[PDB]
């Protein structure tokens, strides 16, 4: 099923051609127009007090990354790399060995958030929700190097952010 | 074939290959091969010399009548003696259908230019020769349209590194924008993710 | 003992949405 | 549970410090070193070893599906505890 | 119509290739060996094209590796050796071809698990 | 044997007079680039360069080879003289940025590993 | 006969003069080249995915659902029926996107300026269900060859219909300060004039061809997913000019709204990937819990899946017109190579022709008109 | 929306149209910011039994494309690629705009 | 009559009877010079015999457009063109004639 | 909070006039939000 867009013969009253004629002498709908833009004047504005009032986000949303541990406080990355695997910008860095009591984790997880595009692929594949994309979004740099997070910075991220970061996880995992 | 499975259709594929046959028989002196896949696409494969007669054949033909070039690209195989393959999509709105036209070439041979035949094949081609270095003969204009400009090389090619030869920066002793062999902070890093166990045993080949 | 819950449209359906061109004429000849 | 260098910097988790020859130390000059405090090993050194009546336990790092993978972990040796390789959690059997 | 010209392939000029990557990397064309680690011979059907290892650098900021050799990541797959040695001669690098490894076929037998007085007689099984 | 199909020369008589013709065309256009484009360079040095890059394909024995390189040089005329390029792209062929590069072996040998 | 050289979304433009006519108009193109091609041969099938959602970053899921499309035929799977009508969904709001922004910015570029914040509000309405359904605003990602990474949250359906039922009042706020206003037509009718034999000849596709009175639409004549369970009209132009084309847009905005409401009322239960986990990776607790689970998980997202050898060209019904890819496997994880085919490449390389014996004021008409983003056609 | 009675007559005079029925601010009519827990069933391959992998492997159904004509190796009717398409129709809802 | 064929650039033909057999009678004067054995010569006959029958069984147009299953005759009498033009150019190419070469050994080989 | 008002001005934060080290009676930032009222007055739950 097709519709024609503009496919109308005007009429050739002397009727319609007087309209018409008053339409091009007297400005009709370009009044019409004026009209909308004042009625427009005098409605509310959308318009919302930022930094006081925010934008409306969800608990998926994806923001700064952020490294996460168990109640116990031991850290929840095993180095099993898959997130390093699957970054489709290669911005994760990962380095481990055995730990002192024996145990298998990390000794460098950097990860480029200048090389990041922020898919979350990374929290996806990991399978003990060891790193996680957080809902923070305000963590603008003047320099390029603080850019480029160490483990450090993500621990501390993580230390920051758990609260929100737990709430989220428990609004959301039903889904995944 | 539960529902996970995607269904097939029969009538598709018997007219696609009786329409290949016909144009296989009508143009006997190009055609070398013709094929349908499994998914109901009709691919015909050719002699390079036939590109102007073949896709003329196919646009001007009462019972093809393939008016739309839908896309013109190539492909880059090095183990191949001519290492390109050029392939034409043509869609038929007429009939309802949708044909691929396949020849080669090398770095050396020309290829007839087919803006005669459809217009909309000049920046393509131009693609082409930007990216894979096929020269296209008596082109309206034939030059770079993707590269910058003074690039050298083709980037589309498999011997072609992922990064490229040279990096741009600006120097302020000379005060403009300058072109230096390239240096990488952090090298890309190569993953060998090929499996032992091949997976599809009905591609398997003969063990020579 | 708990159902399958997903987000579903209510039963009934969604009411009429409007989506015809609608310009009105004002009126003057 | 941080420690200090002969030279003054904090020491990580993995036991990272820039020596005394080091140039790269200048990048930290009216700046800081950004260190965690809460070294995992310590953390998980102060959990107590949980008292199970059977040879095999199962752990799953608690909350269910919000935890690890679950593992089976053998208590045959008394000589040591089960480790549980996700999480860090010791078990043993009730000895004596 | 034809030219008839006899001479070696050569499209050196035409590649965009910096003087220095042509006449002094070494590639190697080969089929690759089996991963010991597993018992799969899938990945040992091809031929292999690649190219010799250069440097490789700490960063000094955030310790990463850095190269300065734009081929270090560049493997190419040839069907035949033969593909390969012409690719690589028309593209002017120098080639070391290692001949392909196969294993000998081995004479296996269940039975002599349990000899009478041969030595392959099984202490376990 | 071995017959191919021509690109624009039957043999390298042909393919020399075009490389001739192209020469010509850029030893011409050398003045006008240096003053359209502001440089910095003399016109003498500029066709210095012109000949040093005709020179550097010099080895070539084969017409294709040749009248495809005529090709890619006569859409580098064009690009100069439609002013497509920028001063930056004219000055990419003088490398005045680059470090020089020893070619003895003690000076290698001292820098790197790189032969 | 003097020459002119517009340059620096960006876009350089070498145009010969003669008075106030364009003789002529060549169009310079690459700035936004980035090797989208080459890199993907660098990927996996899901690592290659989220390019699709930066080559037309106006109708992201759209990009996504081709992709998708294409190697569900090579991979001869199908997605669940949810996901499919999921998928309609989102491509439809995702149409409703991708003409406001078009029709807007033709409009601020003729110098109106007003409807684009009136509608760019309901574009951030839209933002907002793209990120409540994938937690992203734009780049999305949420689209894959197996159906949809996520259920959509218990609520969303509710707030797409309470949005939509509210729409067609906007788009008769924009018509009324558009279509019949004397100084819009004075700058779109007869503008840009392509005959149906050279549109079809020259490449062009989507409204590029329904405005000169060609009825095709791929939606129509090869659908894809659930589309032939919804009804809808096609508009048609009959003067192939700006102006008509103008009001196909509105009017396909009208019929996305109505595929919608369709949408939000057939919405079925059941799974949204398919039941095979070496294709779709397992859930979470699948994944915790199963041997097999974590087999498949560790393989889908270290190695990723093979595809059958073979090569497909899949194309859809873009809001820009005909999206297509070439997709040639080669029995691994990663793609062979994988060529995009953009409308807006062709409808550029037509703008010459399309401008010839026009002012130098109604080529940025014919630009708007022809619905053109440099992600897709530099690639 | 908090708009006086004369402001909403004279928005909705110059406007053409009644505002206050279709309004473009959002209010309590958008759902709740917390939501019950969902459920999300299962695929129909969660079966217990008779369910075996290879009854169930599309990719494994997939072959190589059938060859006609190979050049190395009765009345005949001419033929098209397919049916010719048919005629659109209409539009019985709205033809003209 | 009618008017505005509705494509862009489409005149409408006034008589279009007579417009399809004097290019159809082009086609088959065109074709009758191509060798016999030719597929395309006897295909393209057998279609524009088909096709010339119809029209000459035909006086409305209507229905002559349902019957030949083009639709909208002026588009039809383009197609007619279009195979003229073809049928010139072909019996200039002669692709009736064996293959011009074999490809090389592998050349369609994939995968590899 | 006023529910009266439409929805992304509903909710909303008086920043403090000192934080950590810092005078911020003029100088406020979105980051001096703690996360627990992040997650409230960001719309990501129901509940403060
Ligand atoms: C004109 C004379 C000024 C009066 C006026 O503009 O009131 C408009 C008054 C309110 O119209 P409205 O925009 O629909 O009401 C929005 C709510 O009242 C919004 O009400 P609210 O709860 O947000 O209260 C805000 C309150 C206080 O808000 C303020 O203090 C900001 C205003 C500072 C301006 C000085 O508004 C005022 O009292 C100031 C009104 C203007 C004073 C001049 O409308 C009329 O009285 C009709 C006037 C005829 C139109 C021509
Ligand atoms: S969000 Fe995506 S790009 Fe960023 S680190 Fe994770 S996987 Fe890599
Ligand atoms: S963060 Fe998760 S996925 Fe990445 S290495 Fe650690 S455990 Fe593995
Ligand atoms: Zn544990």
């Amino acid at each position: 099923t097709y519709k024609f867009v503009n496919m109308r013969e005007p009429s050739m009253d002397m009727k319609s051609v007087t309209d018409r004629a008053a339409q091009t002498l007297l400005w009709t709908e370009l009044v019409r127009g004026l009209g909308m833009t004042l009625s427009y004047l005098f409605r509310e504005p959308a318009t919302i007090n930022y930094p006081f009032e925010k934008g409306p986000l969800s608990p998926r949303f994806r923001g700064e990354h952020a490294l996460r541990r168990y109640p116990s406080g031991e850290e929840r990355c095993i180095a099993c790399k898959l997130c390093e695997a699957v970054c489709p910008a290669q911005a994760i860095t990962i380095e481990a060995e055995p730990r002192a009591d024996g145990s298998r984790r990390t000794t460098r997880y950097d990860i480029d958030m200048t090389k990041c595009i922020y898919c979350g692929f990374c929290q996806e594949a990991c399978p003990v929700d060891a790193i996680v994309e957080g809902p923070n979004f305000e963590f603008s740099t003047e320099t390029h190097e603080e850019l480029l997070y160490n483990k450090e910075k993500l621990l501390n991220n993580g230390d920051k952010w758990e609260a929100e970061i737990a709430a989220n996880i428990q609004a959301d995992y039903l889904y995944r | 074939t539960r529902p996970t499975i995607r269904p097939r259709n029969d009538v598709v594929h018997k007219q696609l290959s009786a329409f290949g046959q016909y144009v296989a028989e009508i143009l006997p002196k190009y055609v070398q091969q013709v094929q349908v896949s499994c998914f109901n696409e009709l691919e015909i494969f050719i002699h390079p010399d036939g590109v102007i007669p073949v896709l003329t054949f196919l646009r001007d033909h009462t019972n093809a009548q393939f008016k739309s070039l839908a896309d013109l690209t190539a492909v880059d195989v090095p183990t191949r003696q001519n290492r390109f393959e050029i392939v034409y999509n043509l869609l038929s709105l007429r009939f309802n259908s949708r044909i691929r036209v396949k020849t080669y070439t090398d770095e050396l041979t020309p290829i007839e230019s087919s803006v005669t035949v459809y217009k909309a094949a000049n920046w393509y081609e131009r693609e082409i020769w930007d990216m894979f270095g096929v020269f296209f003969a008596n082109h309206p204009d034939l030059r770079r349209i993707l590269t910058d400009y003074g690039f050298e090389g083709h980037p589309f090619r498999k011997d072609f590194p992922l990064s490229g030869y040279v990096e741009l920066r600006y120097d302020d002793e000379v005060k403009r924008v300058v072109a230096e062999p390239v240096e990488l902070a952090q090298e890309f890093r190569k993953f060998d993710l090929n499996s032992p166990w091949e997976a599809f045993p009905a591609y398997r080949q003969p063990p020579e | 003992a708990s159902k399958v819950k997903q987000d579903m449209p209510p039963p009934g359906g969604y009411g009429p949405i409007d989506y015809k061109r609608n310009l009105p004429r004002r009126g003057l000849s | 549970g941080v420690r200090t260098s002969p030279t003054g910097e904090k020491v990580t988790h993995t036991g990272q410090a820039y020596d005394d020859g080091d140039y790269r130390r200048v990048r930290f000059s009216d700046r800081q070193k950004e260190v965690n405090e809460n070294f995992a090993i310590d953390l998980i050194a102060e959990q107590p070893v949980s008292e199970v009546g059977s040879r095999v336990i199962s752990c799953d790092g608690g909350g269910g599906a919000l935890g690890h993978p679950r593992v089976y972990i053998n208590l045959d040796k008394e000589t040591k505890t089960g480790t549980c390789g996700y999480c860090g959690l010791q078990f043993r059997q009730p000895h004596h | 119509q034809l030219i008839a010209v006899d001479e070696k392939l050569d499209i050196t000029t035409l590649t965009g290739v910096p003087e220095e990557h042509i006449k002094t990397r070494k590639v190697r064309i080969f089929v690759p060996a089996r991963n010991n680690m597993q018992s799969g011979v899938n990945n040992t059907k091809k031929w292999k094209m690649e190219f010799d290892t250069r440097e490789r650098w700490e960063n000094p900021l955030m310790g990463w590796s850095s190269t300065a050799d734009p081929l270090s990541n560049l493997v190419l797959t040839f069907s035949t050796k033969e593909d390969a040695v012409a690719f690589a001669e028309k593209n002017g690098w120098s080639f070391d071809v290692e001949e392909r490894k196969v294993p000998k076929p081995k004479s296996k037998s269940y039975g002599a698990n349990f000899s009478w007085n041969k030595r392959t007689r099984v202490s376990t099984k | 044997g071995t017959s191919v199909k021509p690109i624009f020369s039957r043999d390298m008589n042909e393919a020399k007079r075009r490389v001739r013709e192209l020469y010509r065309a850029w030893y011409r256009e050398v003045p006008n680039t240096v003053h359209l484009f502001q440089l910095d360079i003399s016109v003498k040095q500029g066709r210095d360069k012109v000949r040093e890059m005709f020179m550097k394909n010099a080895h070539v024995t084969d017409p294709r080879v040749v009248d495809l390189l005529v090709i890619k040089g006569k859409m580098e005329l064009e690009e100069t003289i439609n002013v497509w390029k920028q001063r930056t792209h004219i000055m990419r062929f003088f490398h005045e940025t680059e470090a020089p590069r020893p070619t003895d072996f003690l000076s290698k040998f001292y820098v790197g590993h790189d032969p | 006969n003097l020459t002119l050289n517009f340059g620096p979304g960006v876009l350089r433009l070498v145009m010969e003069l003669s008075g106030e006519m364009v003789r002529k108009c060549d169009p310079h193109i690459g700035l936004l080249h980035r090797g989208t091609e080459k890199l993907i041969e660098y990927k996996t099938y899901l690592q290659a995915l989220p390019y699709f959602d930066r080559l037309d970053y106006v109708s992201m899921m759209c990009n996504e659902q081709a992709y998708s499309l294409a190697v569900e035929k090579l991979l001869n799977i199908q997605p669940p029926p949810r996901a499919q009508w999921i998928r309609v969904l989102f491509g439809e709001i995702t149409r409703l996107l991708n003409h406001i922004m078009a029709v807007t910015t033709h409009a601020l570029d003729i110098g109106a300026m007003t409807p684009f914040f009136w509608m760019f509000e309901e574009r951030e309405k839209m933002f907002e269900f793209y990120e409540r359904v994938s937690g992203a605003r734009m780049h999305a990602a949420y689209i894959r060859p197996g159906g949809v990474h996520q259920d959509l949250p218990l609520g969303l359906l509710d707030d797409i219909y309470e949005f939509s039922k509210n729409f067609s009042f906007r788009i008769d706020e924009l018509e009324e300060m558009l279509t019949n206003n004397r100084i819009w037509r004075n700058r779109t009718v007869d503008i840009g004039v392509v005959t149906a034999e050279d549109a079809l000849n020259y490449g062009f596709s989507g409204v590029m061809l329904r405005g000169s009175g060609i009825q095709w639409d791929l939606r129509k004549t090869q659908p894809y997913d659930v589309y032939d369970q919804v009804e809808f009209d096609v508009p048609i132009g009959s003067r192939g000019d700006c102006y008509d084309r103008y009001l196909c847009r509105v009017e396909e905005m009208r019929q996305s709204l109505r595929i919608i409401s369709q949408c939000l009322n057939k919405m079925p239960p059941g799974e949204i990937k398919v039941d095979d986990a070496k294709v779709s990776p397992p859930k979470r607790a699948e994944m915790k819990t199963s041997m097999e689970s974590l087999i498949h998980h560790f393989k889908l997202y270290t190695e990723g899946y093979q595809v059958p050898p073979g090569a497909t060209y899949t194309a859809i019904e873009a809001p820009k017109g005909e999206f297509g890819v070439y997709l040639v496997s080669d029995g691994s994880s990663r793609p062979y190579r994988c060529k995009i085919k953009a409308p807006g490449f062709a409808h550029l390389a037509g703008l010459d022709k399309m401008s010839k014996g026009h002012m130098l004021a109604d080529v940025v008409a014919i630009i708007g008109t022809q619905d053109i983003v440099f992600g897709e056609v530099d690639r | 929306a908090s708009a006086t009675r004369v402001i909403q007559l004279l928005r909705n005079w110059a406007s053409g149209r009644d505002l206050q029925a279709k309004l473009q601010l959002r209010y309590q009519e958008i759902s709740k910011r917390t939501q019950p827990p969902p459920k999300l069933p299962v695929g129909p391959s969660h079966k217990l039994s008779n369910n075996y992998y290879c009854t169930r492997d599309g990719r494994r159904e997939a072959m190589p494309p059938s060859i006609v004509m190979s050049s190395q190796k009765t009345e005949k009717k001419a033929v098209t690629p397919a049916p010719p398409i048919k005629r659109w129709e209409l539009s019985k809802d709205q033809p003209y705009l | 009559l009618k008017k505005t064929t509705g494509l862009v650039g489409l005149a409408v033909c006034e008589t279009p009877h007579e417009r399809l057999k004097i290019l159809y009678t082009k086609i088959l004067d065109v074709l009758g010079q191509i060798p016999k054995n030719a597929a395309y010569r006897k295909y393209t006959e057998q279609i524009t015999n088909e096709k010339l029958g119809m029209v000459k069984a035909e006086p409305d147009v209507k229905k002559l457009e349902e019957q030949l299953q083009g639709g909208q005759i002026e588009e039809v009498i383009l197609q007619a063109e279009n195979e003229l033009s073809l049928a010139r150019k072909m019996l200039r190419w002669k692709p009736w004639e064996p293959l011009v070469e074999e490809p090389p050994a592998n050349q369609w080989k994939w995968p590899i | 909070e006023d529910n009266k008002q439409f929805f992304g001005r509903h909710r909303w934060v008086i920043y403090t006039t000192e934080m950590n080290g810092r005078d911020t009676f003029w100088d406020v930032d979105g980051s001096m939000v703690p996360p627990e009222w992040h997650r409230w007055l960001h719309c990501m739950t129901d509940d403060p």
